[PDB]
């Protein structure tokens, strides 16, 4: 009979190894699919947050030379003043062989701070350490610097910071320096100023700084005049002055790069992770001792003076386990957290620990290892991403268990997880959602809602037209970098992303696109080998030419027939300027947008969202197949700055006004892209393609518009589960006679059941004044979708142009056969 | 089906041993009712009563078996021969559906025992020329290869002409 | 496997000129073990002593070539005919992921293959009733079909009722 | 009255004494057979992980000599830069009569270490101590070692630990020395360098190193004299020049080798287990005293100096309850735990516990005696192996019982568990799961996939052709040592694994393996007794030659028929050459892979997986039946090493390419064996012999493939479990109408009811362009498998050939009478 069955979505998209999981609370709480979207801390799904236009990343010191290597470019945050509302978004960037600082405000670059303390190559090993008024800059190979702005917006500076009293170490300890224990030190006097001479070569010069300690006494030596004598000053009496090696310490200083003043020292590096908490200053993971953290002293945050072994001075802390532990975040929650290659090292909070040099109670918690990006703090809980980059771990202590849990939390969503590379949090305004981002390898972003104590977790994948490389955020607002491609007029760089050889009947499909972009010399593809045999390509962003080089040419002109594929699905037929005559020679074939006016991304054999362009032969005879060696397209890779944004329903966007005859000009970092325009009212008018000069025509004339690109949002909800008295029918045939559409302040939404959608109206005939933009509606739509009767049938909730988007939930009238 | 077929006649013929039931089946067969068997020039039938004989192996390589009920005589003459019909044994949607491996196995192997059956009655049970004889190769010239039906009391002759046979009658 | 069968009879014969070698295969074979070749009735083998032969082609839709070691004398009769066992040994798994374009064809191709050796036998080298006449279109009526074995000096004859073909003793 | 229920397999396999608890909620979450598969974390099974080929074990200095002792063979991993992904793979191997330490890298032998240190006797008593930057090597009778690497992936040395200053105990204590309470102690002064006199025989050479305290005073014993007169070195003055002793204190060096300098001392030994914790070096478990740890210096690893009693100095811990504690595992989990021989010792993880002299409160908790095999740390919880092998144990805090917990986690999988013999963890990247893994004595593998928030608590049993010796891992990545079986041509050295003697109807089964394996001269048994009779002669791996020796040869020709056993059941004549007549004279019967062409694994009466050969008698008369002495295949043992990956879906693979006939060489370690190729696209394009030369021909021509060893993954569910309103129906006669099985990237997957299974397709006709492999299929396939009305009948799932598969649920429509 007929069953009456929702669906909401505060669990986000689960794996599809759940999907016999009835069991669990999350079956009408998930969604099969939620791309372009996030799940609010209610059952609501809403469109992802737009992004802005802000700034093309370019080596400004050498003529604007454009950065196309994402390895190259690293930003972060730094907040300066909350209630003002002043956060600088500031970019690591590859100025030649060295590094430049880039800082924005107020979406406007606002200074450039150059260094070569640093090169090119050591951006993505490069650390912070916000403090509440600068930033110190790490780098296990390179001094600690301070960045510090001045007074104005514009003035800013890269200083080295110097520390008071340097750390000291005993790396004969860990077999890092020379084993004294069967030495025997002299001292000439047990006060003041002494002279330190050892019976075999010990010194070197990082031990000027360092100290000796024996017969309970401590000097701290000021010069080592050779590898078996030094000068040191007494601070606590020696009771003799004949010191046995076996129960001596000797220390050099923990941070230097010297290694060529005499006696020559070893590069002990510097620290490469930091934090401030309360009054100290936390710096650790050197090159040397990976597993060390330095405490600095209480109050002075600059001192490292360890003489002393109790009070407020400062200290070390070692983590040790079963193996290695080098740290990789040090997290300012509850009582410290430290993340570390293997172990999670904590004290429990309910332990009343202050932080001081022998009631320090860190303990290895969990076993969980950590990558090096930087641990988030958001929802009363850490997350960090593992090792491998496959998983992002939660920690919470556990009161019942005495000690800090990890567990996966991408447990229920590990199908849509790569490799992660960066992470960010944010908190937007206005919005029932605590957000964790994270961007992969393969170009996608990780959106993480999260409410613990709701039992609110849902996980979304975020799509755009290019590459996410890294997101920015602590909270307050949210940064990416993005990888985008521009048509580059009469010049070529890139490769389709999809080619394919196909029959006349269009149903095979011979992958051939490693042989297209691979060099003539790497690998070649015969093509169009018979008559109405095919050639179909696709690519990510538009492309107006292609340059083909052949490894052999036909011998009589092939007779190409050129199609493009528009987003209703239909091929139609376009006449571009053939420089290759038929595949007869060497060049270029290249078209204008009015050609492919109707050009729209679209889906071929399960892939989706390509711009496609299929070549037909029509020649009945010739005599020798040409042989493709490579074919590029006229594109070129450009690395951005956005900034997110849920006021913003599109990708890239800028505010243009169109003049006249509706022409826009200086979208040059949109070039050859396909964008919308959504006027101020809150109407989307259409879309246009902007050439290569950054030029397009809207519409709406002498109209100011936001232009940009559009993400398409989609929404799949979970296998239907309708459990009737026969069992949980969870394999039975099923039939949705009615699907119910609930949504909030939405626009331009269509749903059902592939191919065949159905548009949900919004515009009210008889109470509609012409002129007006219908403000986002809110409501339930019926309607008939017309599927099958198979258990696992797919619903779609998508949008036909960019807009606002939120829906609440999803019901259905099933037959349960 | 999901075995190999060998290259064995479709037919084997024994003489009996003193009291023997059991015959082995060297060739592959599919189906029990595909499996001619005669003793002595006449044909049994499957069954149980005396005068009948079972038979197993079925879908197997090799190695099938017959039992007769009534044990054989001493010298007595058991010829097996494979009768398999030739038609379709599979068929294929047109629209979008699946396939196996399966599916081709049993369809080639069948048509293969069928070729088989054909050719051991062309080898072992008919007449033909040497190979290396010179007849004609253009088979619309037919003197060597039409015969003509035979009358009562006929024998075939080539014709004095030496252009084709011809139906001749023999006497004393 | 990727290749055509065309329709060529699997059998050839030569008259040589004098010190021919070199004798052309019309028909596509698969092996060299599956040609047989005669010279003057004298089953040739293959190798490269003399009187023997060398073969090539084997996998061309085209045919190949016979060369043979020893020049033949005018008028020698060499006769070559594909002989391809009849079976399947190599088959395909329950459940295949990869089907390439040559086992497909290769299935279908061989299969023709042998079809036409057993045709090209029976329309070149085998005797039948013309098309046209007036033979029983039961076949299980055997009256102009079946033959009897022959004994020593007889001729096959039908018999004075004209129900079927006997064995008839004929001295001089 | 159908009903519909389904089976997620989230607690793996379960044991039959369970399958009457309808009322626990495990019922439909386990298997009743969970083999060469594992359970995800969301319920479904997964394929096993495959294994790579590395390295063959031999004493590389004695002429390459071949291992076949598993004893002889220990491995270890030890991670040294784990953000750059180098992890470094040592096995500690026979050497002549020593060892050596073979370090591979990357799939590569890097370099060996020898040592004339250690025995080779010793190998499985060496446990190791991974420090940060080296792993110290620990055995009871031999002193400490260090190994290091150098500069470089080759460079590497093996040193001895020396301490800066030895422990101390007094072994009178424990009655392992002289018992000096009524002796007197008279020192020459109270301050300085003193003599000590005692009135009887006390001191010893290890003494040397020792300390003496009396009246206040400490003193460290420098030299020793002879037993009644040493010299010593006050270190904190004496009140006084007469000690009595029963109030004094003399303690020797805790650990010592030397017993032949005089005056002779005792053999105390050295530590066998260790771990670094935080910043001090614990080492426990020596030959004298097995329940007793050492804590060295705070800060100071390779210090034990406990001279003093206060501060950060070293310091001891002795373990004692009811009965023998010696330490088995010393684990850095929360604070330290020790498991030992009955009792597991450790703090309160909300004791704010510095870890100093004087402030650890080590107490027993649970009994739960444990053996010598380390201790693992995975998934919030400490699991480790009971001390008869029997059982694994899982230690957690319960705050609510206020202490440590110790259950059997294998407590509802008893019935697959053997004696265990090692242990690892993996937490494998990009699969949802984490991984305890255990080999055993019989050759099996036991896989523990945990997540304990989630109630995710499954095992499954791992079975290879060959025999799993030991498994090695801390997380990052997993190693197998394997032992396995190579054709070795003529030559013999191997038992066959079964052998029967038959009727003629096939029937009858009489086991005659252990006859066939014994010497002549140990046991007989006479075969072929009467015509018709048959030997059935059964291996894990194929063998092409038996050599057999006769009591008493049989006085005519038996008339031998051979037959071997193919995948299809099917029984197939094939011609040997037998040398012995019919078992007429001694000598082989030797046959080749082209006569056994289609062998296969197969099931003989309740005997799975083997390579069935049969031997029937047809001579109808014979005097003399033979009588068979012993019976040898062409096959020897071989160790190989072997890493795991997710990526492999057969065992000890290695990458080949074919020649332009098929032709693959190279595949040594494979010879004798039958192994699967799988292209670089995912298609398994079949199986073939590899002979004793390591060669064997493929479909594929002149392409890469990967070659190895089928593992048959095979899942059973539960019993059907359809509770009516009548009861449950625990009992009832059940039909399957309908079973449907929910996959997720499968191939070659067949289920139903044996003997006759069902193909589930992987190709869709009309889809489909010849050449492409499909890729991993996703759905629901429906399936009539045929099954009988017993209450207990088993459906299984299981593949046909090499490659992915991942099984989410079983469904069924069931006719409940």
């Amino acid at each position: 009979p007929i069953r009456s069955i929702s669906n909401t979505f505060n669990r986000g998209e689960l794996d599809p190894t759940l999907f016999a999981r009835d069991d669990l609370d999350i079956y009408d709480k998930g969604a099969r699919k939620l791309r372009n979207m996030i799940a609010l801390w209610t059952g609501a799904a809403r469109i992802a947050p737009g992004t802005i236009y802000i700034d093309m990343m370019v080596d400004r010191e050498n003529g604007n030379a454009v950065i196309q290597d994402p390895l190259m470019v690293k930003g972060f945050d730094f907040t300066y003043d909350a209630d003002a509302e002043i956060t600088y978004t500031i970019i690591i960037r590859k100025s030649g062989t060295n590094i430049a600082f880039d800082i924005y405000y107020a979406d406007t670059l606002q200074t450039t701070v150059t260094s070569t303390a640093y090169l090119a190559t050591q951006i993505q090993d490069i650390h912070v350490a916000a403090a509440h008024d600068r930033v110190l800059i790490l780098h296990e190979n390179v001094q600690i610097r301070q960045l510090k702005r001045g007074a104005s917006h514009s003035s800013w500076s890269l200083t080295t910071f110097n520390p008071r009293v340097y750390p000291t170490y005993d790396f004969s300890v860990i077999g890092e320096a020379i084993n004294y224990q069967s030495f025997t030190f002299t001292l000439s006097a047990t006060t003041g100023s002494i002279t330190i001479t050892s019976s075999s070569a010990v010194f070197t010069h990082n031990h000027v700084g360092g100290l000796f300690r024996s017969l309970g006494g401590t000097a701290r030596i000021t010069a080592v005049a050779s590898t078996t004598s030094a000068s040191a000053t007494v601070l606590d009496n020696f009771t003799g002055t004949s010191c046995a090696g076996n129960l001596s310490s000797l220390a050099e200083k923990l941070w230097n790069s010297d290694t060529t003043t005499a006696p020559v020292s070893a590069n002990r590096g510097w620290p490469a992770r930091g934090v401030f908490y309360l009054n100290r200053l936390i710096l650790g993971r050197s090159l040397a001792v990976k597993n060390l953290v330095n405490l600095s002293t209480a109050g002075v945050y600059d001192n490292f003076d360890d003489a002393d072994l109790d009070g407020l001075v400062a200290f070390s802390v070692t983590f040790n386990g079963k193996g290695e532990q080098s740290v990789q975040s040090i997290v300012a929650d509850d009582s410290i957290l430290f993340t570390t290659a293997n172990k999670l090292f904590a004290q429990s909070p309910l332990v009343e620990s202050p932080i001081t040099i022998n009631n320090v109670y860190f303990a290895p918690q969990s076993q969980s290892p950590a990558t090096s990006i930087e641990a988030a703090s958001i929802d009363n809980q850490t997350l960090f991403v593992s090792s491998d980059r496959t998983k992002v771990m939660q920690a919470m202590y556990s009161t019942a268990d005495g000690k800090y849990i990890t567990l996966p939390a991408t447990m229920l969503s590990n199908s849509i997880v790569d490799y992660i590379n960066s992470n960010g949090t944010w908190e937007p305004a206005g919005i029932s959602t605590r957000l964790y981002l994270a961007t992969q390898d393969n170009g996608t972003m990780l959106l993480y809602s999260t409410l613990q104590t709701q039992n609110v977790a849902g996980w979304s994948l975020r799509t755009t037209t290019g590459k996410f490389r890294q997101v920015i955020g602590e909270g307050r607002q949210s940064h990416v970098i993005v990888e985008r491609e521009i048509n580059i007029g009469a010049s070529f760089e890139q490769t389709l992303d999809y080619a394919y050889l196909s029959d006349p009947t269009f149903k095979a499909r011979y992958d051939v696109t490693e042989f297209f972009a691979s060099s003539p010399m790497t690998s070649a593809i015969g093509v169009l080998e018979n008559q109405n045999d095919y050639i179909l390509i696709g690519n990510q962003a538009p492309f107006t030419a292609l340059d083909i080089d052949f490894n052999l040419v036909a011998s009589s002109d092939c007779q190409l027939q050129f199609e493009y594929l528009d987003g209703n699905g239909f091929w139609d037929v376009f006449t571009p300027t053939d420089n290759t005559s038929g595949f007869t020679v060497d060049g270029t074939i290249t078209w204008t947008f009015d050609d492919v006016l109707n050009w729209a991304p679209y889906q071929v054999n399960a892939i989706e969202n390509q711009y496609w362009i299929r070549i037909k032969r029509l020649a009945e005879t010739v005599n020798t197949a040409p042989v493709i060696g490579q074919v590029l397209i006229n594109t070129g890779n450009r690395i951005y700055l956005e900034r997110q944004s849920f006021d913003e329903y599109m990708d890239s966007t800028q505010i243009v006004t169109s003049d006249s005859n509706g022409l826009v000009t200086g979208l040059t970092h949109l070039a050859g892209q396909q964008v919308y325009a959504i006027t101020e009212d809150g109407a989307t008018i259409g879309s246009s393609f902007v050439d290569a000069s950054g030029e397009t025509s809207v519409k709406n004339v002498n109209t100011t518009l936001t232009v940009g690109m559009q993400y398409k949002p989609e929404l799949i909800p979970m296998p239907l589960y309708a459990p009737t008295q026969m069992g949980d029918s969870l394999y039975a045939e099923k039939y949705v006679q009615d699907l119910y559409v609930d949504y909030v302040d939405s626009l331009y939404l269509q749903a059902g059941f592939r191919p065949q959608l159905t548009d949900i109206p919004n515009m009210h005939l008889g109470n509609y004044t012409l002129g007006q933009s219908v403000p986002p509606q809110t409501g339930i739509y019926r309607i008939c979708p017309r599927g099958d009767w198979e258990p696992r049938q797919e619903f779609v909730i998508t949008q036909s142009q960019p807009g606002p988007m939120t829906i609440i939930g999803v019901g259905y009238n099933v037959e349960v056969a | 089906s999901n075995i190999k077929i060998n290259d064995v006649f479709q037919r084997i013929q024994y003489a009996a041993s003193a009291g023997q039931t059991q015959f082995t089946i060297p060739f592959p067969f599919f189906d029990n009712e595909y499996v001619l068997v005669w003793q002595n020039g006449v044909q049994l039938v499957m069954g149980g009563a005396p005068g009948q004989y079972g038979i197993s192996g079925a879908g197997s390589p090799s190695g099938g078996l017959i039992t007769l009920v009534t044990p054989a005589a001493l010298n007595d003459i058991i010829t097996i021969q494979g009768d398999m019909p030739i038609d379709r044994t599979s068929i294929y949607s047109a629209t979008i559906s699946n396939l196996t491996g399966s599916d081709l196995n049993g369809d080639f192997n069948r048509e293969v025992v069928m070729m088989k059956q054909i050719q051991t009655t062309q080898a072992l049970l008919q007449l033909q020329y040497a190979p290396w004889l010179e007849v004609s190769q253009d088979p619309d010239v037919t003197k060597d290869r039409y015969l003509p039906l035979l009358g009562s009391g006929q024998v075939w002759r080539m014709n004095d002409s030496g252009t084709g046979i011809e139906a001749y009658t023999i006497d004393e």
